[PDB]
């Protein structure tokens, strides 16, 4: 039903959240923490219930970003091989 | 041990409490998620004491509260390696005694009790030396110093703290007394 | 880590912590809650008490002379001093056993002295 | 100064989303309308408290 | 709490990196198990993840489903050219002395390259000229001309063997093939103050990176067992592709540990570089396309990403999205234009979720009482903790008199709800339009006619759809930007797009034509 | 287009990444494509502006 020439006319009158809305939905975007100090994913253990960067320190000021689950599967196999997708957060 | 630390962060505020005034609730927020815990760099967390600066909120979109940045002060009590303390003894093993430091109590394990053959008799709740029949009763105030720190979990009973009573110059208020009338000469 | 970030701290003594807690159940106690403060609260106002010592004012004037007629010691061992409260010399050694520094003894009877200062 | 229409479009939706999720309306309103509404005539008699920053 | 990623700059991960990142050495070729668990040491371990139910992963001990699946690391026993770069490292190669490692190139034309390259930054195929230009100017050239050593012609043979055609004692010249230790040993030697010329950045990709030392291994997730028919679990490509490099990997560092001959280990050399290669690309230039046990050509990471309908190009689509209808059309001039008639079977369909609040309680209790069947109704009710429930008619007494502030109901449409409008093919901005619900029977979306322009459609058996918007921030968006009435002037020409089109023409010119006169009772009954 | 991502979808072959990470190329998320897949707000329009508050309210 929906598409790319609808996608470009929502695109065209200015709504965003129109598009989050319409396209993503739920279910199909997840929560992941992000380092702020090297751009890496922080891991959260469910047993000490803390956030650290097992790259460039713990408490590297983890931010939390929400993103959809096949961009999550994306940078998996980015990782995969040698590229690394280092993620700027901006500041809200 | 006690200690008074100044941190920034970043709370939310949901929209049921907008009417009141920032400082209130930012702070009653804080006292919910904080006191209560264990901080593996910072001690125990005792109680929030005071907001000093909040910053104007931002909202994120899909969220109907907002997030300011706050600065804000805290009770700790953070305990070091090779620290004495002052405690009163509250409960005992076969395997030791707990000592009352504050938050959190000690344990000595029962090698390290003291420089003598030590037994337990949970009768009376404290442990016989043999030099001078030592008594480790509970209500006991001791010159313990403490040795090994174990910061496994953020819950303040699950983490231990070895402190030991064996190296010199170290005693119960009733030994300290032995110890000087030992020194009297 | 506590917070997102430390910007300062300081080192208190056993007085001005009773104060504190002292003050969080009274608040308590006004706001309808009949619990003064939460376990682990309760059990170190309770070692205070017991091990209770000089009112907050004379405390902080103890530490803050200490910092004035002791340099290289920080406002922790300030906060020891004034917290076991060393009567006797063998006291002082006890407490000054581990740490890299050991005072000559001329300077720890000048700390006895600003002790008996204090030592009502 | 003058709102962009962007920026009240997002304005209505915060104020809305807050007033669903159970912040008080600075106004009176009649009974039986939806939030939109209510922030709608929330913006219309000009009582905002959402303010927005440019760069 | 919540941050939005600003930006991404991509590089080449440092071997140290992939160690300290990964959590798990994986040593031991081993499979699901015959009881279906995860083997110590094995390419699915607790500490990679868990996707089998049941059990609690390793590292950060989530069940499956919840646990987003954790990194581990192969310990490769000899260095291994990747074969994306293989390229790269062959024109860096020709530009590079042998002995030292710097360009060979003047410092006036270092210092004019720089600056063109600075000028050229943003502009990628500018970038891509110079930086073929300076390949070329640098390939050229014979003597280094910081040591004067010569720089014997170095040949790539695809996809990853590289050959140092050098000269003997009689000037005969003979291949001279070049491992990859020597290429990582020619690559470290590379200042940083070169690289910029060379096409590389020394902060996020070294050369000596591009020639692989840890082989990152990706999650259970990323590699689940989809299982069969049969109950058999069905395995990943990159599980099995895993599984041959472990074993090479560790016959290799055996026999390497064993004194081999060099014969065996080169071929072992190659047999891990092969298995590499086609591991990350099965499909790459001059490679044998490793078989499936069917006897298909797996699928690999390459060919995970550069498929039409995989993560690039296929999450971009048009699917059935969620709350929409599409019926025919039929005309009617009785409402606004920025109204629209909605059939009542499909308003009780396309429920629209709100929150109850003091304002509210009275008319949602009402529709909850309703039930799902009269048409101001509600169809579901979540209570504030979360938890879903159908209205019916069993607890259809109930969960009104126990609805309070903080519940959510998902009424019935109901007139002033708003509604996106939609008519394909979507040409222009136009083609989207926010209307105001009016519930009136039969089955056809009602539209004004004066609406038919810019729609550009025709009462003849064409079909329109209408999406509802759930959140209040959608609803607030499409109610401000996206109603009718701000579209009237067209963005095109700056003129009028909405008016009368064939009898608000003609009845206009018989209403005003001269010597047309009405008498009172039309005139009243017109007027009102 | 400077977008790694944005051309990803549009071609038959993946050495633009490989291309793009030896450059060190950095995706400024500043296009369309690239945030529609991600699954954050576009910055057109709404998705630009940012709103603050002053607490204490009547
Ligand atoms: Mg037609
Ligand atoms: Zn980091
Ligand atoms: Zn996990
Ligand atoms: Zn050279």
């Amino acid at each position: 039903r929906f598409g790319e020439m609808e996608r470009d006319v929502l695109v065209g009158h200015g709504a965003a959240m129109l598009l989050i809305e319409r396209l993503l939905e739920e279910s199909d975007k997840t929560e992941v923490w992000v380092c702020e100090n090297c751009g890496h994913i922080a891991l959260e253990d469910k047993r000490r219930r803390r956030v650290y960067c097992p790259v460039c320190g713990e408490e590297e000021r983890i931010s939390k970003v929400e993103m959809s689950y096949a961009f999550k599967l994306l940078l998996d196999e980015l990782k995969a091989m040698v590229i690394r997708p280092k993620l700027n957060l901006s500041e809200r | 041990m006690y200690k008074i630390v100044t941190v920034k962060d970043v709370v939310r505020i949901p929209p049921t409490m907008f009417t009141m005034d920032p400082k209130e609730a930012a702070k009653i927020i804080l006292r919910e998620t904080y006191e209560g815990t264990y901080d593996k760099d910072e001690g125990v967390i005792l109680s929030i004491l005071e907001v000093k600066d909040i910053k104007d909120g931002i909202i994120i979109p899909g969220d109907g509260a907002t997030y300011h940045e706050v600065v804000f002060d805290v009770l700790v009590w953070e305990p070091k390696i090779h620290e004495v303390v002052e405690g009163y003894v509250a409960d005992v093993m076969p395997f030791g005694a707990f000592i009352r430091i504050g938050p959190i109590d000690g344990l000595v394990h029962i090698s390290q009790l003291m420089d003598d053959y030590v037994v337990y008799d949970e009768r009376n709740k404290q442990f016989v030396g043999k030099e001078k029949k030592y008594l480790l009763k509970i209500g006991d105030l001791v010159r313990a110093r403490i040795i090994n720190i174990s910061a496994k979990s953020k819950v303040i009973r699950e983490n231990r703290i070895g402190l030991t009573m064996r190296q010199p110059g170290l005693g119960k208020f009733e030994w300290i007394e032995k110890e000087k009338k030992k020194e009297k000469e | 880590m506590i917070g997102r970030g430390k910007l300062g701290e300081k080192y208190i003594t056993i007085a001005e912590a009773k104060e504190l807690l002292l003050k969080r159940r009274e608040e308590e106690v006004k706001a309808g809650i009949e619990e003064p403060l939460y376990y682990e609260a309760r059990l170190a106002l309770e070692h205070a008490e017991r091990f209770a010592k000089l009112p907050a004012d004379k405390a902080k004037e103890a530490v803050e002379e200490l910092m004035n007629a002791f340099e290289w010691m920080s406002d922790r061992i300030a906060c020891k001093i004034v917290d076991i409260m060393p009567e006797d010399s063998m006291d002082l050694r006890v407490i000054f056993a581990k740490e890299e520094y050991q005072p000559t003894q001329e300077e720890m009877k000048q700390i006895l002295d600003i002790l008996d200062k204090y030592r009502e | 100064f003058k709102y962009t229409r962007f920026e009240k479009a997002r304005i209505i939706g915060a104020r809305a989303l807050q007033i669903s999720m159970g912040a008080p309306v600075l106004i009176d309103v009649p009974p039986g309308i939806t939030p939109l509404e209510a922030a709608i005539l929330e913006f219309e008699k000009g009582v905002i408290p959402i303010t927005v920053i440019r760069p | 709490m919540k941050k939005v990623i600003g930006s991404i700059e991509f590089g080449i991960l440092s071997p140290q990196e992939i160690r300290k990142m990964s959590a798990v050495e994986v040593t031991v070729p081993d499979t699901y198990d015959d009881d279906g668990y995860p083997i110590e040491g094995g390419v699915m371990d607790k500490r990679m993840g868990v996707i089998d139910p049941g059990l609690r992963c390793e590292t950060c001990g989530g069940r499956a489903g919840e646990c987003p699946g954790h990194f581990g690391h192969i310990e490769l026993a000899r260095p291994v050219i990747h074969v994306g770069f293989a390229k790269t490292i062959y024109r860096i190669l020709e530009s590079t002395c042998r002995e030292c490692g710097r360009i060979k190139l003047t410092d006036e034309e270092i210092e004019e390259y720089m600056k063109k390259i600075e000028l050229a930054r943003n502009r990628r195929s500018e970038f891509n000229e110079i930086i073929k230009e300076i390949h070329k100017k640098a390939k050229e050239r014979m003597v280094c001309p910081h040591c004067g050593a010569p720089q014997y012609p170095i040949k790539f043979e695809k996809p990853t063997i590289y050959w140092e055609i050098r000269k003997d004692e009689q000037g005969n010249e003979y291949r001279h093939r070049l491992m990859p230790t020597e290429v990582r040993d020619w690559l470290e030697k590379i200042p940083d103050k070169d690289l910029p010329l060379l096409g590389l950045d020394p902060e996020k990709s070294r050369p000596e990176w591009m020639v692989l030392t840890v082989l990152p291994v990706p999650p259970v997730t990323a590699r689940p067992s989809i299982t069969l028919e049969t109950g058999i679990r069905a395995e990943d490509d990159l599980t099995h592709k895993l599984v041959d490099i472990i074993r090479i990997n560790n016959r290799l560092k055996q026999n390497i540990e064993a004194g081999a001959p060099q014969l065996i280990i080169e071929d072992l050399w190659d047999l891990l570089q092969y298995h590499v290669t086609t591991y990350i690309n099965n499909e790459a230039p001059g490679v044998p396309p490793a078989k499936h046990k069917s006897g298909r050509p797996l699928k690999t990471l390459a060919q995970r990403l550069k498929g039409k309908e995989g993560r690039f190009r296929g999450n971009l689509s048009g699917k059935r999205v969620n709350f929409s209808a599409r019926t025919v059309i039929s005309p009617d001039p009785m409402i606004s234009i920025n109204e629209v008639g909605v059939p009542v079977e499909v308003a009780m369909e396309l429920t629209v979720p709100e929150k109850v609040t003091e304002f509210n309680i009275e008319r949602l209790r009402k529709m909850v009482l309703n039930g799902p069947d009269k048409y101001p109704g509600a169809n579901y009710v979540i209570d504030p903790e979360g938890r879903r429930r159908r209205i019916m008619d069993s607890n259809k007494e109930t969960l009104a008199n126990q609805l309070d502030i903080g519940w959510t109901v998902e009424r019935h449409l109901m007139d002033g709800d708003i509604v996106l409008f939609n008519r394909q093919p979507s040409l222009h901005r136009m083609s989207i339009m926010a209307h105001r619900v009016r519930v009136m029977p039969y089955r056809t979306f009602r539209l004004n006619l004066a609406v038919c322009p810019p729609y550009n459609a025709d009462f003849d058996g064409d079909e329109m759809n209408l999406h509802v918007p759930q959140t209040e921030e959608a609803q607030a968006e499409a109610r401000i930007l996206m109603e009718v009435q701000n579209h009237i002037i067209s963005p095109r020409y700056g003129g009028p797009i909405i008016g009368g089109i064939q009898d608000h023409i003609s009845g206009g010119y018989l209403l005003t034509r001269e010597g047309a006169y009405f008498t009172r009772d039309e005139v009243e009954q017109m007027l009102m | 287009k400077s977008s790694v991502l944005a051309r990803a979808a549009f071609e038959i072959t993946v050495q633009h990444l490989f291309e793009a990470a030896e450059k060190g190329e950095v995706d400024n998320l500043n296009g369309v494509i690239e945030n529609v897949l991600i699954g954050q707000p576009v910055p057109v329009g709404t998705g630009m502006v940012k709103l603050t508050m002053k607490l204490p309210l009547r």
